[PDB]
RNA sequence: CCAUCUAAGGCUAAAUACCGGCACGAGACCGAUAGUCAACAAGUACCGUAAGGGAAAGUUGAAAAGAACUUUGAAGAGAGAGUUCAAGAGGGCGUGAAACCGUUAAGAGGUAAACGGGUGGGGUCCGCGCAGUCCGCCCGGAGGAUUCAACCCGGCGGCG
RNA sequence: ACCGCCCCCCGGCCGGCGACCGGCCGCCGCCGGGCGCAUUUCCACCGCGGCGGUGCGCCGCGACCGGCUCCGGGACGGCU
RNA sequence: CUAACACGUGCGCGAGUCGGGGGCUCGCACGAAAGCCGCCGUGGCGCAAUGAAGGUGAAGGCCGGCGUCGCCGGCCGAGGUGGGAUCCCGAGGCCUUCCAGUCCGCCGAGGGCGCACCACCGGCCCGUCUCGCCCGCCGCGCCGG
RNA sequence: AGCCGGGCGUGGAAUGCGAGUGCCUAGUGGGCCACUUUUGGUAAGCAGAACUGGCGCUGCGGGAUGAACCGAACGCCGGGU
RNA sequence: CCCAUACCCGGCCGUCGCUGGCAGUCGGCAGAGCGAGAAAGAGAGUGGCGCGGACGCUACGCCGCGACGAGUAGGAGGGCCGCUGCGGUGAGCCUUGAAGCCUAGGGCGCGG
């Protein structure tokens, strides 16, 4: 007899992907042995986030990407991101880039080819560094999802501002009694 | 019930992948063997023909 | 790779023609037997008559 | 190549088609470990047995 | 499938996954909304706040059609025309501005939300916010109504 | 490639077999008939086979070339050895090793000869 | 002030619907307690004054070749004989389970029986057991081969 | 007319031909035929021969080594 | 089992996405499938919110021109603080006859640029309240900003 | 009070230990018992509370027997205590 | 002195943790290491005969160390557990005997 809980014995991290493509498992193959064979931890952060699922791996904008990367000390460094590039179209004056994607839009490779940049794969990215010296890892906003203005502190509840489930927006639907003073009480 | 959901309609796009990914398999020697296929004979898998 | 060999016609007599065409881009296409497995799974489905 | 177009050309036949993106390009792990410029930044490889 | 799904696996269990102090009866809350006032009001004031009650004016014969107004924006109103009609405006030194329909793309009312670049333009359009009119005018360019 | 087709037959084989808590391989150039990287003989660019003679009596050694990956007609050179245990044991270690061809089947093929050549023998 | 029609008379195919009817085609359906109630002399037998209610029930064999003839018995029913690849298919006859029963063999028996753990004893069968494994590399002895290495010729392959 | 993209021809580079080669030369290996002719090479048999590996048909015993335990017999010393 | 909704997961495309309805494919073993439409994206969902409604509808920061600037240009551009995986730099430091002297790679004080995300402070849009002044004209008004 | 910039690391009690955070969510909403405290009741294997631990959901050694007591909580085995 | 499923030592199964190790099978074209108290190079350079060497690695694999294992209601994972039909595949099986049924026979798996 021993004096301990086994509830958090377990740790709910992933071990390898869900997805079952070949391509993914070839790029987790390598990586796998690229953080256990060396000591930075760069490959270890890209193969966790090569683990991850689809909303934990938000697209990243070229707008986002550039402003990333306009920042002072880090010009001609390999932008990294282990999710999707979009295009952004609110933008006008692109720079050469070096990127490095799993997928990349048809316009967003578009644009970089013709600003001047080059478009890599995290295999070639392995090639070119494999410790990963000068990348600049990025990720899109995680928190971009709808979703999330559902979740937190209920609403009809003091100082929570969350988007109730309403099947449509109008004057008809959840606006009388507990989001107004004049009709019984106001949260 | 008969209006059990009998059918399924899938993406033009992921149609036209798996199009893509088998015509791109059918032409490697190991797997239209591995799919059982006798070609140990065939001259070249990518079997073209004129068209008489 | 994004080599594209030249692939030999071959006569109706199994042999060699002097005619060759390159290989189309197709066949460079990314193999999926998880795309390819999909799209059959659903649509080998919309052939399928009701039962009750 | 006009039904699916090639890697530089979509596909004339259909509105507006072309062949999926590579997700890795060279998928030779074999070399990919065995290259020079990945095996010269790797520490040595432990492999005596440590048993009990 | 029913293959992968929790009856399988709950086979052999009596309770099926229910309970045996609480069993699965029919419908011990009532049916669908029922009690929304009387034994779910906490839910429904917690959850979905503003359900019961009246607000608002009653339009009878509401023809959405009549309000129809789709808006643009600022940072899209360059991506109405092709590039090369920017890049040729860009380049151009004889001052000449073109002219951007949002009425032919299927917009009416222009708001004025992003940067604009540096270029003249001719926005021609049915509706405009002062913002948006602001900008066109301060980057250097022209408003249009159009009706 | 060769690992992009092995992750596409790893499991989805004809010549796959999977009983009593075991699986084997079956295509023909497969030393050890067990399913693995290493033995599958369809994957790889250089192969090795080694399979009894059409002949009741010796060895056929089969070695794929380099040249024609996608012509299955010519892509496999076939010599027979018909000699004593221990010279074809040393010719096929030759083969295996002066030539750097494919190194880690070479105990498995001379496993594999010896075997053949046993059975050959006529029973007691 | 504008806008738009001309009521209180009439006709009109096509696109649309179809669990009845005639004639067809098909199925990731059911396979005789299932599928229609009904695979069969089924809305039949049968029940109720009536409205109405409403079953059970498929399979010898390739071919009846469906057991001539003798014998005991009043007969049912048997013993021989015969057909058949098979009567270990004999007219509700393919296969033929369990519950339950008869008989034969073995074992046991005064705390109802049965059960878990641990042994012991006796059995039916199995090892096709009953002088005990094989495998290299040597050493020694008795043998026998068209015999090794090195060269020449030709072919093939790998690498540069 | 202009611009973008793509196909084809020619010219010049870069890279690959290990998802995609031909000729020449060199090295190596293999195979077929002669050369080779038995202190070489090979095949089969015998020894209760040796070394190494795996096991004994069944039933048993002993020895030493190590781990963990229970106990016994000696002797020495300190505060005392 | 069908429909709806929510969330988590896998795949395709991505500021877009989706032919489900229809049509073209010599209708018809499979095939009642599959392919194609692109000037068949009508349309749905998303890209803008807020107000009961009339309606309105999403940054700005520096210098020269009249600080006690009216007001035109030159610009620069979508905040700030704290914490932040990674990356950059790098005082110093990693051996053997000695000695001069390198190359390449690893270490590392401190110092940078700081993803996502959290907290906080500002800013902008719509309704509403308080205060106060100014500006525009085809119609100078119970006008508009 | 808010802002900037600068300087101070002997990380300022002991002991122990990775921590934070977000979604979706079943069952439950009849309880009972014991030391101590305690209300009603003559009292009760009665009725009602507070703290902690149990039983319920739990087998094992002991109390001959036993939901709650004493010891101790459990994978299949050998030895020792 | 006696004994519990408690405690100590040992074996075995499984779970969890180390988000541990292994692509280095680098071989006459070679040189067999990265267990060792001390953050980092068996660093590169310039001047004073016999042809030979086990296993491996279904990387969804294999291997090594520790700790732990009660369970109703309930939740989750893995089933090379099982039943029926469909698309593939086994140059599968079968009148020299399939399905089904019976068995004091030989076995496997913790179990289905
Ligand atoms: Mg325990
Ligand atoms: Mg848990
Ligand atoms: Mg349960
Ligand atoms: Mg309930
Ligand atoms: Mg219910
Ligand atoms: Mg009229
Ligand atoms: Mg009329
Ligand atoms: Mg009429
Ligand atoms: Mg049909
Ligand atoms: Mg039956
Ligand atoms: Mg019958
Ligand atoms: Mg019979
Ligand atoms: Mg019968
Ligand atoms: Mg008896
Ligand atoms: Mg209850
Ligand atoms: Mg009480
Ligand atoms: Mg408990
Ligand atoms: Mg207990
Ligand atoms: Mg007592
Ligand atoms: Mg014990
Ligand atoms: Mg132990
Ligand atoms: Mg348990
Ligand atoms: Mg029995």
């Amino acid at each position: 007899g021993v004096d301990i809980r086994h509830n958090k014995d377990r740790k709910v991290r992933r071990k390898e992907p869900k997805s079952q493509d070949i391509y993914l498992r070839l790029l987790v193959k390598l990586y796998r042995f690229l953080a256990r064979r060396t000591n930075s931890t760069f490959n270890q952060v890209v193969l966790k986030r090569l683990f991850m699922s689809r909303t934990n791996r938000p697209p990243l904008s070229l707008s986002r990407m550039i402003r990333k990367m306009k920042l002072p000390g880090r010009e001609n460094k390999t932008a990294v991101v282990v999710g999707t590039v979009t295009d952004d179209v609110r933008v006008q004056e692109v720079p050469k880039l070096k990127v490095c994607a799993l997928r990349v839009t048809s316009r967003a490779r578009s644009r970089i080819l013709k600003a001047g940049g080059k478009i890599l794969t995290f295999d070639q990215l392995a090639l070119d560094s494999p410790k990963g010296r000068g990348t600049v890892l990025l990720s899109g906003p995680r928190k971009g999802r709808e979703v999330y203005r559902h979740f937190g502190k209920a609403p009809g509840t003091p100082h929570s501002h969350t988007k109730p489930y309403v099947r449509s927006k109008g004057r008809k639907f959840e606006r009388a009694r507990g989001r107004r003073a004049s009709r019984g009480y106001k949260n | 019930k008969t209006w059990r959901r009998w059918h399924r309609r899938v993406n033009t796009t992921q149609k036209r992948y798996a199009i893509c990914s088998a015509l791109a398999a059918s032409a490697l020697p190991a797997l239209v063997m591995s799919k059982g296929h006798r070609i140990e004979e065939v001259p070249e898998l990518p079997l073209v023909v004129e068209d008489k | 790779a994004c080599a594209r060999p030249l692939i030999s016609v071959y006569s109706e007599k199994g042999e060699s023609s002097g005619k060759n065409v390159t290989l189309p881009a197709v066949f460079k296409a990314p193999i999926r037997p998880d795309i390819v497995n999909f799209v059959h799974t659903n649509l080998r489905k919309n052939n399928r008559q009701p039962y009750a | 190549d006009d039904l699916y177009g090639t890697w530089r050309k979509a596909a004339s036949l259909k509105s507006n088609y072309n062949l999926p993106m590579h997700k890795m390009l060279n998928t030779d792990l074999s070399r990919i470990l065995k290259s020079p410029e990945i095996q010269r930044a790797l520490r040595a490889p432990r492999k005596k047995i440590h048993r009990r | 499938p029913s293959r992968l799904r929790k009856t399988r696996k709950l086979r052999g269990h009596v309770s099926h996954g229910h309970g045996r102090i609480g069993k699965h009866r029919k419908h011990p809350g009532g049916r669908g909304n029922a009690g929304g006032m009387h034994h779910h009001r906490i839910n429904f004031d917690k959850y979905h706040p503003g359900y019961f009650g009246k607000v608002g004016m009653r339009h009878y014969h509401l023809k959405r059609n009549q309000s129809f107004c789709p808006t643009v924006n600022l940072d899209k109103l360059w991506t109405l025309v092709s590039e090369q009609t920017r890049v040729n405006a860009a380049k151009n030194k004889t001052g000449a501005a073109p002219i951007i329909d949002v009425v032919r793309s299927g917009y009416y009312k222009v708001l004025g939300k992003g940067k604009l670049p540096k270029q003249p333009v001719i926005v021609k359009a049915k509706f405009f916010s002062r913002r948006a009119e602001e900008k066109i005018k301060g980057v250097g360019g022209a408003c249009v109504l159009v009706a | 490639s060769a690992h992009l087709q092995w992750m596409v037959v790893r499991n989805c084989s004809s010549f796959l077999i999977k009983r009593n808590k075991q699986t084997y391989s079956t295509e023909p150039n497969n030393l050890k008939a067990r399913n693995s990287f290493r033995y599958n003989g369809l994957i790889h660019r250089k192969t090795v086979g080694v399979e009894p003679a059409a002949d009741g009596k010796g060895v056929v050694v089969v070695m794929k070339r380099r040249s024609g990956q996608r012509k299955p007609a010519t892509s496999y050179v076939r010599t027979t050895i018909n000699k004593n245990a221990r010279a074809t044991l040393s010719s096929i270690r030759h083969m295996i090793r002066k030539n750097k061809y494919h190194p880690d089947l070479r105990m498995a093929a001379i496993r594999r000869a010896s075997a053949i050549l046993r059975s050959q023998k006529p029973v007691m």
